[PDB]
């Protein structure tokens, strides 16, 4: 809620005083003088915890908040940075672009709610990607997963597409970095995961209403099989069983989908007639098939195995 | 380090 931060008028006065500093600071960085920060940091209220849900967290809600993230991100130092990336991940439940990119808690999610979910993904996470890729030890991703897991239902995290992404993310930098705290962080990230992982596949009433809205023939899970693929590939054997045992149908799900794909593709192929709208259908039809099959062998070829024509082997 | 052996039976046993 707005009003556990201090209401609509508080943050969006908060959002206007921030833009007002950032213009300051590229004014005076364009003319070539002297930039002091201090006032735009103060502005955040990151160290503010005299509300329910900090202010900051609040101003992502809005999309002036998160468009001007990347040039706030331009004017502070390493620790601040890691400051809102820690104040992020401590309230990630409380993010409203969690809750509305949840099925669980946004099953009918608007156009409008869609696009803020896009706009966030592109911008605050490409931000996250960049400043883990460049400016982060062990110590400090291995505290961001810490900060996840305790602060966090991790299970509801995951029936979201910002969650998921933004676990993912973490898992991917954690593994390119000793092997035993890493190990044990692991661990507790996957107990709060636990016969709860088919839960990362949104239903298929939730999938027909984005597709509806999207105008999109298929539903893009690349996400959702790009995050079994980290998490499968920092696993053990026996983490490895537990996630195929749970996503068993998931996985028959989309070969399925795939052999209904390739069926559709020989029909039209075959069809002497060929118009430009047919070849379309066919181009669409071939372009999504490969897509489910590369997908789930992001995930497959991880744990050694491969999906190659209509069964799943050693590789 | 063999994953695979074991991994493609639990996919289909349960």
């Amino acid at each position: 809620n707005l009003n556990k931060s201090g209401g609509k008028k508080f943050i969006l006065e908060l959002i206007e005083t921030v833009y007002e500093e950032i213009l300051d600071l590229e004014a005076n960085l364009r003319n070539g003088q002297q930039t002091d920060s201090t006032a735009m940091w103060e502005a955040l209220h990151i160290d503010d915890s005299s509300y329910d849900v900090n202010p900051f967290i609040s101003m992502l809600s809005f999309d002036k908040g998160i468009k001007i993230m990347p040039r706030i991100f331009n004017f502070l130092d390493k620790q601040q940075k890691l400051k809102i990336l820690q104040k992020i991940f401590n309230e990630l439940s409380h993010l409203q672009i969690i809750i509305l990119s949840s099925y669980k808690t946004t099953p009918k999610p608007t156009l409008t709610q869609l696009k803020k979910v896009d706009l966030f993904q592109m911008i605050i996470l490409k931000i996250i990607v960049s400043f883990l890729s460049n400016n982060s030890n062990f110590i400090e991703i291995m505290g961001l997963l810490l900060q996840l897991i305790r602060n966090n239902n991790v299970s509801f995290l995951t029936t979201s597409k910002i969650g998921l992404n933004l676990i993912t993310i973490l898992i991917s930098r954690a593994a390119l970095i000793e092997i035993s705290t890493w190990n044990e962080i692991y661990d507790k990230l996957f107990t709060s995961l636990e016969s709860k992982i088919q839960l990362i596949f949104p239903p298929r009433e939730y999938n027909d209403h984005i597709m509806r809205l999207q105008n999109d023939k298929f539903m893009d899970e690349a996400y959702i099989w790009a995050f079994l693929a980290s998490l499968a590939a920092s696993g053990k054997l026996n983490h490895q069983r537990i996630i195929i045992d749970e996503v068993r149908d998931e996985i028959f799900a989309t070969i399925n989908e795939a052999e209904t794909l390739q069926k559709k593709e020989k029909e039209l192929s075959v069809l002497p007639q060929r118009s430009q709208e047919l070849d379309t259908e066919l181009k669409s039809i071939i372009y999504n098939k490969e897509k489910l099959y590369q997908d789930l062998n992001l995930f497959l070829n991880v744990m050694g195995l491969v999906y190659r024509d209509g069964e799943i082997s050693e590789l | 380090s063999s994953s695979p052996g074991q991994l493609l039976d639990i996919l289909n046993s349960k």
